[PDB]
């Protein structure tokens, strides 16, 4: 089978600048027709795979100009001049030259952009939960960047995850915690508190409910 | 209006078969081959197969030729993908692609699967209520995977942030919140809209002041 290597695995740009992505095939993939089927593929969140360069260096329909590929043999670039937020997210080449058809590693474009610290918020287990006989109390952590955070939850003093990728339109990230429990748990205690640690701010970012 | 329509969701027992669709329209069906990718969360695309419903001619990735036979049926406009033997290890998203001359252009939404003998559960939709206000809504409970979330029937799109489930005794639970101005809630409705497909399942669930 025909390797495609890519690299780099991941690749943090800031707005405007340049981002290139490479592709390594670990043989020719010149089909016996003389062409070189290298296609380039970008899968944005939640989207099907999106078709971006086709035959090494053609630009597909609707794609901004901004996009180009290039490359001969072996190696190929997809190229992207003024990186726009909409870009973000897994580039994939593919070779359809050889049966098995392969695709490349996948790179993940990702935004770089000013540190934001969390809005956060915390959430009580809603009535009809209550009915049911469990207690989850919530809290998001909206719009901070980058990525990495750090969440504490505590009961009354003593201590006790979703991830979203990143957002198309602000370059931010969010983050969800569910603290599970028991209804009878929860009937027997009385201060929750979530507990948000950012690269942003020195001191924690707290938001507790009674 | 080149349009392929999969299914999204199917739950398939171990050692069992599934056999999944890709009804194309908007093009003749027979001058375009169909093709299979399998996305599986930490292995990138895989290339299955294709069929060339003109001549009838399935060509299969070998690593999965022995559990693998692809259909086409011209008279429906219908190419068809049937897994045999299944295993958890086959649970993943597939998608269909046509292909002629400019590689993968027009894709399918991608079809869930999930190999397991755990029965279809449909989530509880809980509300999550308290310049700017966020609410959500907890989707709890449920297998197997996806669902879907809007907010007012797909009208409220800005602000709007849905989780990655997590998987927690056999059991999926995702959130999603909305950010609104507080001049428009209560005063404008705001409803979750929340699909399992899986189930067959729709829920709709006010966000209520209280
Ligand atoms: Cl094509």
């Amino acid at each position: 089978d025909v390797l495609m290597t890519q690299i780099p695995l991941s690749l943090p740009v800031s707005l405007g600048d340049q981002a290139s992505i490479s592709c390594r095939s670990s043989q020719s993939i010149v089909h016996r027709n003389g062409n070189t089927y290298l296609e380039w593929y970008l899968l944005k969140p939640g989207q099907s795979p999106k078709l971006l360069i086709y035959k090494v260096s053609n630009r597909f329909s609707g794609v901004p100009d901004r996009f180009s590929g290039s490359g001969s043999g072996t190696d190929f670039t997809l190229k992207i001049s003024r990186v726009e937020a909409e870009d973000l997210g897994v580039y994939y080449c593919f070779q359809g030259s050889h049966v098995p058809y392969t695709f490349g590693g996948g790179t993940k474009l990702e935004i770089r952009r000013a540190d934001a610290a969390p809005t956060v918020s915390i959430f009580p287990p809603s009535s009809e939960q209550l009915t049911s006989g469990g207690a989850s109390v919530v809290c998001f952590l909206n719009n901070f960047y980058p990525k990495d955070i750090n969440v504490k939850w505590k009961i009354d003093g003593s201590e006790r995850n979703s991830w979203t990728d990143q957002d198309s339109k602000d370059s931010t990230y969010s983050m969800s915690s569910t603290l599970t429990l028991t209804k009878d748990e929860y009937e027997r205690h009385n201060s929750y508190t979530c507990e948000a640690t950012h690269k942003t701010s020195t001191s924690p970012i707290v938001k507790s409910f009674n | 209006q080149v349009q392929l329509q999969q299914s999204a969701a199917e739950l398939a027992r171990p050692g069992a078969s599934v056999k999944m669709s890709c009804k194309a329209s908007g093009y003749s069906f027979t001058t375009y081959t169909i093709h299979w990718v399998k996305q599986r969360p930490g292995q990138g695309l895989e290339w299955i197969g294709y069929i060339n419903p003109s001549s009838g001619y399935a060509a299969y990735n070998q690593n999965f030729k022995d559990e693998t036979t692809l259909t086409a049926d011209p008279s429906s406009s219908t190419a068809y993908m049937e897994l045999n033997s299944l295993t958890s290890e086959d649970s993943a998203v597939y998608y269909c692609a046509r292909e002629k001359f400019y590689g993968y252009d027009y894709w399918g939404q991608g079809a869930t699967l999930t190999v397991s003998s755990a029965k279809t559960t449909p989530p509880s939709v809980y509300p999550l209520a308290p310049s700017m206000v966020t609410l959500g809504c907890l989707v709890k409970g449920y297998f197997p995977e996806p669902v879907t979330v809007t907010w007012n029937s797909g009208s409220l799109s800005s602000g709007v942030h849905t989780f990655p489930a997590v998987l927690q005794s056999d059991l999926y639970t995702l959130s999603s919140s909305v950010t609104v101005p507080s001049s428009t809630w209560p005063s404008q409705t705001v409803t979750c809209n929340v699909a399992h497909p899986a189930s067959s399942t729709k829920v709709d669930k006010k966000i209520v002041p209280r």
